[PDB]
C-alpha cells in the first residue's frame, strides 16, 4: 500500500497498556504463582506468551478469571517476565537468570529463552 | 512519521 | 535499573494484537459508526484514543459491549484509524484526508491530527 | 537485545 507509519506508535501503545495495568484498569485475569497473585490483561499475555495464547484460545479456559501456574514456577521469575511483557525491559541478573529462563521456557517466550541461553553461555 |  | 531491552517487542505485541482482532479473538466491544460495525479490544482503543480512554474509564460505560459514535463520523475514516491503532500504518490519501482528520480530532488521536494538518498545509 |  501507500501508508505512512508512526515510528513510536507500538511503544506508545505498550506504555499505555502498562499504565492501565498499574492502575488495575480493565485487567480481566489473575495469574496465581506459588500463592502470589498477578493481575493482567489476557490479550497482552497472549501477545507475549505461547502458553497464554494456547490457554486463552481454549473454548473453556478463555472464560476463566483465575489461572494457576505449575507449582515449580518461581513468583519473582514470573514478575520479571510480566514486567518484560508490558515494557520490553528484562531485569536479568546473575541471581535470577536460572528462574527467569525456566519461567520463559514454561511460558513459551522464545526471545527471552534465547538471551538467557546466551548470557549463561558467556559466564561458563 | 516515515515511509515504511 | 540494569535492564536489557528487546527492540522489536512492542511491534511484535501490536502485530499479535492485530492477529487476535483479525480472528475475532477476545474482542470485547462493537463500535457502531453510521450502521457499520467494528469489533475491537477496549484496551487497544484506550491505548490509542483519548476519547476511548475517557469512555472505558467511566464506571457505567466501561461495562458496555456496544458504543455508538456521533452520526457525523464517517465509517471509512473510522476504519482507517482502527487499522492505524492496530498497525502503526495510516492509509492517508487525498480522497480521505478530511474524513480521517475529522475522525482523529473526535477520537483525540493527536499524532494523526498533526500529520493530517501538515499534509493539508503542503497542498495549499 | 540492547542496553536501553
Ligand atoms: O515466543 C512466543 C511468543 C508468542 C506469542 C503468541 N501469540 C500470538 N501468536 C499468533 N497470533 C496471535 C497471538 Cl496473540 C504465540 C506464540 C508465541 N511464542
Ligand atoms: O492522542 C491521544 C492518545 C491517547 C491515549 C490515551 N490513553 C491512555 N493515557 C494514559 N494512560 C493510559 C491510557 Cl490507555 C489517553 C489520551 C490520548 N490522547
Ligand atoms: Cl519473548
Ligand atoms: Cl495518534
Amino acid at each position: 500500500d501507500s501508508c505512512i507509519q508512526f515510528t513510536r506508535h507500538a511503544s506508545d501503545v505498550l506504555l499505555n497498556l502498562n499504565r492501565l495495568r498499574s492502575r488495575d484498569i480493565l485487567t480481566d485475569v489473575v495469574i496465581v504463582v506459588s500463592r502470589e497473585q498477578f493481575r493482567a490483561h489476557k490479550t497482552v499475555l497472549m501477545a507475549c506468551s505461547g502458553l497464554f495464547y494456547s490457554i486463552f484460545t481454549d473454548q473453556l479456559k478463555c472464560n476463566l478469571s483465575v489461572i494457576n501456574l505449575d507449582p515449580e514456577i518461581n513468583p519473582e521469575g514470573f514478575c520479571i517476565l510480566l514486567d518484560f511483557m508490558y515494557t520490553s525491559r528484562l531485569n536479568l541478573r546473575e541471581g535470577n537468570i536460572m528462574a527467569v529462563m525456566a519461567t520463559a521456557m514454561y511460558l513459551q517466550m522464545e526471545h527471552v529463552v534465547d538471551t538467557c541461553r546466551k548470557f549463561i553461555k558467556a559466564s561458563e | 512519521w516515515v515511509i515504511p
